[PDB]
C-alpha cells in the first residue's frame, strides 16, 4: 500500500471526526473533571508544576487547539501504520 | 558673526548635503548605516586590488584585494561602535544617541561587507 | 503585546518579558521559581555560547579543508598525546569555570575570570543581549542538526547543503532515511 | 613534549600583532573615556 495515502488518509479522518463529531462530547467529559476540583492550592514551585500555567488558546471557531490536534493526529498515525503493517504481512515468504 | 562665504552658505551646496544619508533625518539609524556602508564598502575594494602586494597575480589579485577590503570594513565597524560607547554615555536626531549609534554601527558592518562582496561580483 | 510563539496566545504570568528573547515560550512551565529562572537564563546563554563556538568551529574546519570530519577529530593523533590533553583541559577548565561560577553568585551576571561583566569593548545594551540569545538559540539548534545529519547522511555540514542544492527533491531527509544501507555501505 | 607545532608562528604572530592590539586599544580607549557615576 502507498504509505502517503494511507497515513494521510487515516489522519484526515481522525482529525475530521474529532473536530466535527466528538469535539462536543469530548469537551463535556472534560468538565466532569471540573466537578472534582483543582489538584492543588499552593504557591510553591512544586505546586506550580501541577497547574495550567500556559493556556493553549486557538483561533479556530470550535476551539480545536494544538493539544487536540496532537491527540487526534496520533490516533490517525497509529491506525494508519496498523493498516499498512497488517497489509504488509500478505505475500510474505518464510514470515 | 561667522565669516559668511558661498561655500559655507549657498543654496545649491546646502540642498546637496541635506540629501546625503548622514543629514537625511526621518530615516532609521540602521537604514542610514546600510546606505553609508554600501557606498564606502564598494569603493574600498578599488585601491587594494590594483596596488596590493598580489596585484600582478592574474586571479588571486581580485580575491586578495577584496578580502583585505572586507577586513578594513570590519576594523572601521569596531571604530564606529567604540566611538558611540565613549560619546553617548548619558539630541534631536535619533542617530546621536547611545541606542541610535549602536544600530548605526551594525548597519555599517552589514552594508560595508555587502558592498565589498558586491564589488567582487562585478569583477567576477 | 509582544509576539508570542503561538498566534493569539497570551504569555504566562511567570514570564514578564524582562528577559532577553522572552517570547512567552514555556509550555511545560519549567521556569516558574524566580530562583531557577535566573539560573536557567544563565544556563541558556552558556549552552548557546558553547554551541555558537562549536558551530563556527565545525563550519570553519570544513571550509578550511581540515580532515578528518568533525566527528573523527578525536581519533586523529596530534603533537600532545591524548593522555596528556585531558589533565591539561581538566585543570584549565576547572579554574575558568570555578571562577565563572563565583562571579555569577556575587554579581548575577556573566563574565570572564575576574571581570563580571566581561565587556572590554563597551558593547552592551538590551539589543545586544537580545541578539546574543537569538544567535545562540540558532547555534544550539544548528549543532544538533550537524549531529543527526552526521548519523543519517554521514556528510559534513557544508557537504550536505551542496547535495541538497544540487538535487533538492532527489536529496533530502526522505532519501537518506530510506537509503541507510547505501550511504553506510560505502 | 615541549616542542610546539610547526604552524605556531602562523597563528600567534597575527594574533599578538594584529588581534590582541586591536582588542587592547579598544579596551583602553573605552576605559579612559568612561565617565564616573
Ligand atoms: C565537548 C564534548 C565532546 C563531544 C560532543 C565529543 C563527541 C565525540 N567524540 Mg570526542 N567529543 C567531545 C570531547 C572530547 N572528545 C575527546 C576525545 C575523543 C576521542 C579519542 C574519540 C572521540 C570520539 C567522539 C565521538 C564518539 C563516538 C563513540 O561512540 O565513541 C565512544 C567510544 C567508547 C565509549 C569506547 C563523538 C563524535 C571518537 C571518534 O572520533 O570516533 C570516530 C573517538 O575515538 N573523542 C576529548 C579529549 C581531548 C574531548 C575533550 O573534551
Ligand atoms: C535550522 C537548522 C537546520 C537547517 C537549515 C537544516 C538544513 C538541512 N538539513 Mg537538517 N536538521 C536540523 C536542522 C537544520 N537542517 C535539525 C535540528 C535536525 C535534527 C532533527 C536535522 C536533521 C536532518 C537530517 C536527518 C537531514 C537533514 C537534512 C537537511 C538538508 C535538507 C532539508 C531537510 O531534509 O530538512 C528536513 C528535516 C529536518 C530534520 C530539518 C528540520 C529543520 C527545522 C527548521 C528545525 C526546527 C526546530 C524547532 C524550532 C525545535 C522546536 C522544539 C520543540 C520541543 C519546542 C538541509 C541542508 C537532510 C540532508 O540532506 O542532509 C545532508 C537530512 O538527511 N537535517
Ligand atoms: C587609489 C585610488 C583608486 C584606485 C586605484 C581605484 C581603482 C578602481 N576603481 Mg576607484 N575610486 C577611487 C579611488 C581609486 N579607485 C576614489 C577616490 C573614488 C571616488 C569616490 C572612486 C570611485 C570609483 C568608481 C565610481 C568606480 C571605481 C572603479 C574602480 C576600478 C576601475 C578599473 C579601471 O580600469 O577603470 C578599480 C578597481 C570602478 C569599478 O569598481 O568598476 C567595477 C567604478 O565604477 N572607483
Ligand atoms: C603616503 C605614502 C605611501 C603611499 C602613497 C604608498 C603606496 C603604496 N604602498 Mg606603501 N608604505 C608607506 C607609504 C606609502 N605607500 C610607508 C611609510 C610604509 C612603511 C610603514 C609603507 C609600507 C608598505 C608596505 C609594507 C606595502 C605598501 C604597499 C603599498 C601599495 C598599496 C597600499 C594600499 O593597499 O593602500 C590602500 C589604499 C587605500 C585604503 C586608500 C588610499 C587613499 C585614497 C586613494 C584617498 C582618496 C581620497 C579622495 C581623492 C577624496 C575625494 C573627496 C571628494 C569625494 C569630496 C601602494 C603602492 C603594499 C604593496 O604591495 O605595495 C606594492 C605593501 O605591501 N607600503
Ligand atoms: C540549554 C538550553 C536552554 C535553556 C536552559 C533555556 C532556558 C530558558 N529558555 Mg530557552 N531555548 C533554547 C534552549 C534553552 N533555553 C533553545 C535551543 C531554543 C530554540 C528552540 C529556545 C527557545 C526559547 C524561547 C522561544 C523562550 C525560551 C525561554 C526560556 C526561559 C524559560 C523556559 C525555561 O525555564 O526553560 C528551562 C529549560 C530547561 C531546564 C532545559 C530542559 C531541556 C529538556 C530536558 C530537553 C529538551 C529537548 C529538546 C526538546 C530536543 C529559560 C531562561 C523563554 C523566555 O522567556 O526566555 C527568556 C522563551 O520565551 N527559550
Ligand atoms: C568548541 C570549540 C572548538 C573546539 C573544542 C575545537 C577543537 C578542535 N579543533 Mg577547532 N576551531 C574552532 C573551535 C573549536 N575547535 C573555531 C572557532 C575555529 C575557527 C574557524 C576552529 C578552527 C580549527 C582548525 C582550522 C582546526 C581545528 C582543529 C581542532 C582540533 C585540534 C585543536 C588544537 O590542536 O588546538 C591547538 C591550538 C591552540 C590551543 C591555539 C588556539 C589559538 C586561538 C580539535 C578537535 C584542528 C584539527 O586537527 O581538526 C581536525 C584544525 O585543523 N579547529
Ligand atoms: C551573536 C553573538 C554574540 C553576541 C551578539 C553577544 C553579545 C554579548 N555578549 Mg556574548 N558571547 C558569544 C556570542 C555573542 N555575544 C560567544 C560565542 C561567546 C563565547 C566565546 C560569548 C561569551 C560572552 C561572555 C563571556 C560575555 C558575553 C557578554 C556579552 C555582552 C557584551 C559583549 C558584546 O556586546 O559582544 C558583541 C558581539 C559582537 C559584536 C559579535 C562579535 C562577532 C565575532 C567577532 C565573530 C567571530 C567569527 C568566528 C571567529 C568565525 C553582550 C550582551 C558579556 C555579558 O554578558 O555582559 C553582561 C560577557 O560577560 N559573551
Ligand atoms: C617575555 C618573554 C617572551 C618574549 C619577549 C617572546 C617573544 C616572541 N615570541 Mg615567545 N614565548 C614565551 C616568551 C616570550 N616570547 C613563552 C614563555 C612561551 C611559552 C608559552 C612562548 C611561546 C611562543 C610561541 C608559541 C610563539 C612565540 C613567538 C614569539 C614571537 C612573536 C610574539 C608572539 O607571538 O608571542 C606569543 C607568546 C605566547 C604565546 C606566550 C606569552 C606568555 C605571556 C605570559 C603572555 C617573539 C619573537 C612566535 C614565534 O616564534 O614567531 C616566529 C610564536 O609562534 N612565543
Ligand atoms: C604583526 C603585525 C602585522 C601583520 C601580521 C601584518 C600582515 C600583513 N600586512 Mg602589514 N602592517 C603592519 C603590521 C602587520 N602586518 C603595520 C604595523 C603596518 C604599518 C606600518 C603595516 C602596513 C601594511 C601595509 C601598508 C600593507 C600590509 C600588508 C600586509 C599583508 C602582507 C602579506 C600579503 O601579501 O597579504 C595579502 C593579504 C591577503 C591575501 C588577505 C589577508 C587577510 C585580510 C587582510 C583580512 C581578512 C579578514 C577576514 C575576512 C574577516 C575577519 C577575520 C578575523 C575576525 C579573524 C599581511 C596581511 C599588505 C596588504 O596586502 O595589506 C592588505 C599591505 O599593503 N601591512
Ligand atoms: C489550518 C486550517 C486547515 C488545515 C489544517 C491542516 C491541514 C491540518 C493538519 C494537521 C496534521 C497533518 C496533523 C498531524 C499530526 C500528527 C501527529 C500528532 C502524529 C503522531 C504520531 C505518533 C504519536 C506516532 C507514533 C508511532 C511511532 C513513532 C512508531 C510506530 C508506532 C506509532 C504509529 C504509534 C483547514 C483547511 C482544515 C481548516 C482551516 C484552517
Amino acid at each position: 500500500l502507498d504509505p502517503q495515502i494511507v497515513i494521510s488518509g487515516s489522519t484526515a479522518a481522525f482529525l475530521a471526526i474529532g473536530r466535527f463529531v466528538f469535539l462536543g462530547y469530548q469537551r463535556r467529559e472534560a468538565n466532569f473533571d471540573s466537578t472534582v476540583g483543582p489538584k492543588t492550592t499552593g504557591a510553591t514551585y512544586f505546586d506550580d508544576l501541577q497547574k495550567n500555567s500556559t493556556i493553549f488558546a486557538t483561533n479556530d471557531p470550535a476551539g480545536f487547539n494544538i493539544i487536540d490536534v496532537a491527540g487526534w493526529g496520533a490516533l490517525g498515525h497509529a491506525v494508519g501504520f496498523a493498516v499498512l503493517a497488517i497489509n504488509s504481512l500478505q505475500g510474505a515468504n518464510l514470515s | 558673526g561667522m565669516l559668511e562665504t558661498p561655500v559655507t552658505s549657498a543654496p545649491i551646496v546646502a540642498t546637496y548635503l541635506s540629501n546625503l544619508p548622514a543629514y537625511r533625518t526621518g530615516v532609521a539609524p540602521v537604514l542610514r548605516g546600510v546606505e553609508i556602508g554600501l557606498a564606502h564598502g564598494f569603493l574600498l575594494a578599488g585601491p587594494f586590488i590594483k596596488l596590493g602586494p598580489l596585484r600582478n597575480v592574474p586571479e588571486t589579485a581580485e580575491i586578495a584585494g577584496s578580502l583585505s577590503a572586507a577586513g578594513l570594513v570590519l576594523i572601521l565597524a569596531l571604530c564606529l561602535s567604540i566611538y558611540g560607547s565613549a560619546q553617548f554615555q548619558s539630541a534631536r536626531d535619533p542617530l546621536f544617541s547611545a541606542d541610535g549609534w549602536s544600530e548605526f554601527a551594525a548597519g555599517f558592518l552589514v552594508g560595508g561587507e555587502a558592498g565589498v562582496a558586491w564589488a567582487y561580483v562585478c569583477t567576477q | 503585546a509582544r509576539p508570542t510563539w503561538l498566534p493569539g496566545l497570551n504569555p504566562p504570568a511567570h514570564l514578564k518579558g524582562a528577559l532577553a528573547g522572552d517570547n512567552g515560550f514555556d509550555p511545560l512551565g519549567l521556569g516558574q521559581d524566580e530562583g531557577r529562572l535566573k539560573w536557567y537564563a544563565e544556563a541558556e546563554k552558556t549552552n548557546g555560547r558553547w554551541a555558537m563556538m562549536a558551530v563556527a568551529g565545525i563550519l570553519g574546519q570544513e571550509l578550511l579543508g581540515v580532515t578528518p570530519a568533525w566527528w573523527e577529530a578525536g581519533a586523529k593523533e596530534y603533537d600532545i598525546p591524548a593522555q596528556a590533553l585531558t589533565p591539561i583541559e581538566f585543570i584549565v577548565m576547572g579554574f575558568l569555570e570555578i571562577k565563572r561560577y563565583q562571579g555569577f553568585k556575587q554579581t548575577g551576571t556573566s563574565g570572564f575570570i575576574n571581570s563580571f561583566p566581561f565587556d572590554p569593548a563597551g558593547m552592551n545594551s538590551p539589543s545586544m543581549a537580545t541578539k546574543e540569545v537569538k544567535n545562540g538559540r540558532l547555534a544550539m539548534v544548528a549543532f544538533i542538526g550537524f549531529c543527526v545529519q552526521a548519523l543519517a547522511t554521514r556528510t559534513q555540514p557544508i557537504e550536505g547543503l551542496t547535495a541538497h542544492l544540487a538535487d533538492p527533491f532527489g536529496k533530502n531527509i526522505t532519501y537518506y532515511l530510506t537509503h541507510l544501507p547505501e550511504t553506510l555501505g560505502s | 613534549p615541549f616542542v610546539p607545532p610547526s604552524w605556531a608562528p602562523s597563528v600567534f604572530v597575527p594574533l599578538t600583532g594584529l588581534v590582541l592590539p586591536a582588542i587592547a586599544m579598544a579596551t583602553l580607549f573605552v576605559y579612559i573615556e568612561k565617565e564616573a557615576p
